[PDB]
């Protein structure tokens, strides 16, 4: 019974090749999660100040 | 010799690596065709061929007949060998031992770098 | 001229390792190495603190010093 | 506050790319060191013993 | 059939450089220091380019340029902050991986450490060019006094110092001669420091225990290599650290007004990396005195590895000579902050008994300790 | 003497290179007198100098110390290569006074 | 400096002096050449004719 590691391992990892793929990939996805996180965790410390979070009352 | 031990690790696992990625049909009948050669002449002779049927008892339980050898070395194909050779020797670390002036003998992590193809 | 094959000559001297897979990238790394660096703490702080007690020492002095120079001295208006 | 703004524009730009390059380094730097470890381990384990004849 | 890394020629030099190096198993995180002020001089020249194709020369548009990098151009603070930051960095490496060479005898390799010392040389001018380039108030200001050291320099001081500055004073002549020297030097000091791997690769490197490793030796490729991209992550860590979060931590707000050549700021102080050098000119009344005091704080390095007298090369060792070397290192940051700070009657005399200390350390102490640390253990 | 004794063994326990198993030639630099002192060693002491450097190499590499039990004392440390480079110093001083004169 | 002290490094400074001042004179030459010296090539009769 493998575990999740060695499956990885035996899917995409053995080779260079879909070890390159998998890395472009997960780099494509971890980039717009990390980037949405990120952005959510600033605008949230910064609630209320941010031009973004007070542009209604001004615009219209 | 002390100054060429790097170069023949490095030839000898390229060797190891093309016969687990890009062995082709050639080089596959000549491997069968030697093997051939090894098993029906090693057994020549009473004592070769007693101590065939006593290991053969021991280990496979059984003497396999030559027939049967022959039959799973015509089995054998350019797919089979790279198979083989990527479960067995492909990114698995290898035990080394050196003895004398081994310096130039490439340190375990380099050997073990050498185990896989960056390419492949 | 420095390569692996000539660096020197060594005798009888054996050297076990282990595969990199085979072993713990991070083997008793609290309980052995919080331990370790307290002795090398201990080791070094003798030579290595005092001067910059001194240093603070000296900066401490200089800074009072000079706030007490910029001070107003009463007695030079005294008449 | 509007000076301060005025002096430096990119202030709430340059938070928000520390936030993000702190968390992006608390991510890489503990992962580069495990890779440095597992790379270093054969030596760190290396065990040398001298055996005269 | 070879291995091209081993036969092809740029590779078989690329491979001899930082592949199949032989190198020391013990060498400490010290002996990243080196990489890492190899990354800064890259990180330097990339940045600098970019800064470049925006900055201007003319004293009219060079305050105007570096506003316009700042604000207008994308992403440009970060780039001028990380060129202003990194420069910092540099100068810590610098004297991190000069303290290394002292502490553990790595002065012994005479050629790499005088190119050593020419590197610095080079880096030191090329901070200062650089600084005057934003023309601000200390740009200007500091440039005046610096470049005014030199008309100390009997007979021929005023010529030197008028052909340096392009005219009377520090004018749109001296920015652009500095602009286009600030560009070039860098390129010279990647040559020096090729010529600096070169002779340290003739003899390989020293390792903390003084003691020759050649027994120990490591391949570069599978260890040093991971451990120096670690120690770039951390030094990376440590200035994008200065550049996101204190932009201005190093740097004199001063240098934000234009440059006033009719009006001085209430304080004239250089760079930091340059305040102890700055400490032991004031140190000495005399102009001339001040100015080769200057030039031998710097260059004691070279006579270092003639006054080492101790048997043994490292002072891991060596507990006295560890202690004299702490005590420079202290010395040495009481000679920033007393750089720093103005002349009055609290700092000069601690100026005074730092460089006199500076110079005793370096040149009377030390020998005659490593001379009793021989008589010690008999040797 | 005893006084002067005292004090060798003071600073002889507050350098390291007994507790990593070196002996004091073991610390010795490597100068051009030094390594024709080295290259005259015997086989025997040859070859258990390189072992105890690669030893305290290696210590120093993983930041560790050798066991309190196993560190050099100072009454067991042999200077073995300081008959051979005061010969080679010898030979040295009668080459460079032949060549004065 | 234990070392060159001795007979013969002083006989050799006395061979190789001659020639330490004939190259001395070339730089004295040449930095008044190349400087233009106005102090010392005033004295110089047909060179003085430049100022
Ligand atoms: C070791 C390499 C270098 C060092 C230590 C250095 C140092 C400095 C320093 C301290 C400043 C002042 C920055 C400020 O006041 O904000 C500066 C500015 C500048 N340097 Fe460099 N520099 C280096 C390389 C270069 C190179 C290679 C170039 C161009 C190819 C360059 C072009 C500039 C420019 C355009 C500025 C103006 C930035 C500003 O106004 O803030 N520098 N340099
Ligand atoms: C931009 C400035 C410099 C660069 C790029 C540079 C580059 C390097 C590099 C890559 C190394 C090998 C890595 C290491 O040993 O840590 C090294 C070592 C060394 N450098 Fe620097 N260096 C610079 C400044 C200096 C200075 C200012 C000195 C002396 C005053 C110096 C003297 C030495 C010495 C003696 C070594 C040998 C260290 C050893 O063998 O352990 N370098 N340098």
């Amino acid at each position: 019974a493998p575990t999740l590691t060695a499956r990885l391992y035996s899917l995409l990892f053995r080779r260079t090749s879909t070890f390159a793929l998998t890395i472009a990939v997960g780099a494509l996805f971890f980039e717009r999660a990390f980037d949405q996180g990120a952005d959510a965790i600033y605008e949230h410390i910064n609630q209320g100040k941010l031009w973004k979070h007070i542009k209604h009352k001004y615009e219209n | 010799d002390n100054m060429s031990i790097d170069d023949m690790m490095f030839f000898l696992q390229g060797q190891w690596m093309r016969l687990c990625t890009s062995a082709t049909e050639s080089e596959v009948v000549r491997g069968k065709n030697i093997l051939r050669n090894a098993l029906v002449s090693h057994l020549d002779g009473t004592t070769p061929v007693c101590e065939d049927i006593g290991r053969s008892l021991l280990t496979y339980g059984r003497r396999i007949p030559l027939a049967e050898w022959e039959s799973r070395i015509a089995e054998v194909d350019a797919s089979v060998v790279r198979e083989v050779c990527s479960k067995y020797f492909y990114d698995q670390c290898p035990a080394v031992a050196g003895l004398g002036p081994i310096e130039q003998l490439p340190d375990y992590n380099r050997i073990r770098s050498g185990m896989f193809w960056l390419r492949f | 001229g420095r390569e692996f094959g000539h660096l020197t000559r060594m005798r009888h001297v054996i050297t076990y390792s282990l595969s990199p897979f085979e072993q713990r990238a991070f083997p008793h790394y609290f309980t052995k190495g919080i331990p370790n660096v307290l002795r090398r703490t201990r080791a070094c702080i003798l030579r290595v603190a005092p001067p910059f007690v001194v240093f603070y020492l000296v900066y401490t002095w200089g800074t009072q010093e000079f706030e007490k120079s910029k001070r107003k001295n009463p007695a030079a208006y005294e008449n | 506050t509007f000076l301060r703004w005025a002096s430096e524009p990119e202030h709430d730009h340059r938070k928000r790319m520390g936030l993000k390059m702190l968390m992006m380094m608390g991510l890489l730097l503990p992962l580069v060191y495990a890779m440095k470890r597992h790379k270093w381990s054969v030596l760190k384990s290396r065990k040398l013993a001298y055996r005269p004849p | 059939m070879t291995n091209i890394r081993k036969s092809h020629p740029l590779m078989k030099i690329i491979n001899n450089a930082f592949i199949d190096l032989p190198a020391p198993s013990n060498i400490s995180s010290w002996w990243n220091f080196g990489s890492l002020l190899g990354i800064c001089l890259i990180l330097q020249i990339l940045t600098g380019l970019f800064l470049a194709m925006h900055y201007t020369s003319d004293t009219t548009t060079a305050f105007s340029s570096v506003t316009h990098i700042c604000r207008d151009v994308n992403y440009g603070w970060v780039i001028r902050y990380l060129h202003a930051n990194g420069a910092s960095m540099f100068f810590i490496c610098l004297f991190i991986h000069v303290g290394r060479g002292l502490y553990y005898g790595s002065y012994m390799f005479l050629e790499t450490w005088n190119i050593g010392v020419v590197l610095l040389f080079t880096v030191m001018a090329t901070a200062f060019m650089g600084y005057v380039l934003p023309w601000g108030q200390m740009s200007f200001w500091g440039a005046t006094v610096i470049t005014n050291l030199l008309s100390a320099i009997p007979y021929i001081g005023t010529d030197l110092v008028e052909w340096i500055w392009g005219g009377f004073s520090v004018d749109k002549a001296t920015l652009t001669r500095f602009f286009a020297f600030h560009f070039i030097l860098p390129f010279i000091i990647t040559a020096l420091a090729a010529v600096h791997l070169l002779f340290l690769h003739e003899t390989g490197s020293n390792n903390p225990t003084g003691i020759s490793s050649d027994m120990d030796k490591i391949p570069f490729h599978p260890y040093y290599t991971i451990k120096d991209i670690l120690g770039a992550l951390f030094m990376m860590l440590i200035l994008l650290i200065l550049v996101l979060f204190s932009p201005d931590l190093l740097g004199d707000p001063d240098n934000y007004t234009p440059a006033n050549p009719l009006n001085t700021p209430p304080h004239i102080k250089p760079e930091w990396y340059f305040l102890f050098a700055y400490a032991i000119l004031r140190s000495i009344p005399n102009k001339l005195g001040g100015v080769l005091a200057l030039v031998a704080s710097i260059l004691i390095l070279i006579l270092m590895p003639m006054l080492h007298t101790s048997k043994q090369r490292s002072m891991m060792f060596r507990p006295l000579s560890q202690c004299l070397f702490w005590m420079l290192v202290a010395d040495l940051i009481t000679l920033t902050w007393i750089g720093g700070q103005p002349v009055e009657h609290p700092f000069i005399i601690i100026g005074q008994l730092a460089s006199i200390l500076y110079f005793l350390i370096i040149l009377v102490l030390m020998p005659i300790t490593s001379i009793i640390e021989n008589n010690l253990l008999k040797w | 003497s005893k006084w002067l004794e005292g004090i060798r063994k003071w600073y002889y326990n507050a350098a390291g290179f007994n507790k990593l198993g070196l002996m004091r030639d073991d610390t010795i630099y490597e100068d051009d007198d030094v390594k024709e002192a080295i290259r005259r060693l015997p086989e025997n002491l040859y070859n258990d100098r390189v072992f105890r450097i690669k030893r305290a190499l290696d210590l120093t590499m993983r930041q560790q110390i050798l066991p309190k039990e196993q560190w050099t004392k100072y009454e067991e440390d042999k200077f073995y290569l300081e008959p051979y480079l005061k010969e080679v110093i010898r030979e040295r001083k009668e080459r460079e006074e032949w060549a004065k004169k | 400096l234990s070392r060159f002290l001795g007979p013969r490094y002083r006989e050799l400074a006395r061979n190789w002096i001659p020639t330490a001042s004939m190259w001395g004179a070339v730089g004295a030459v040449g930095l008044v050449w190349a400087t233009d010296w106005r102090l010392i090539l005033d004295w110089v009769p047909y060179i003085n004719g430049k100022f």
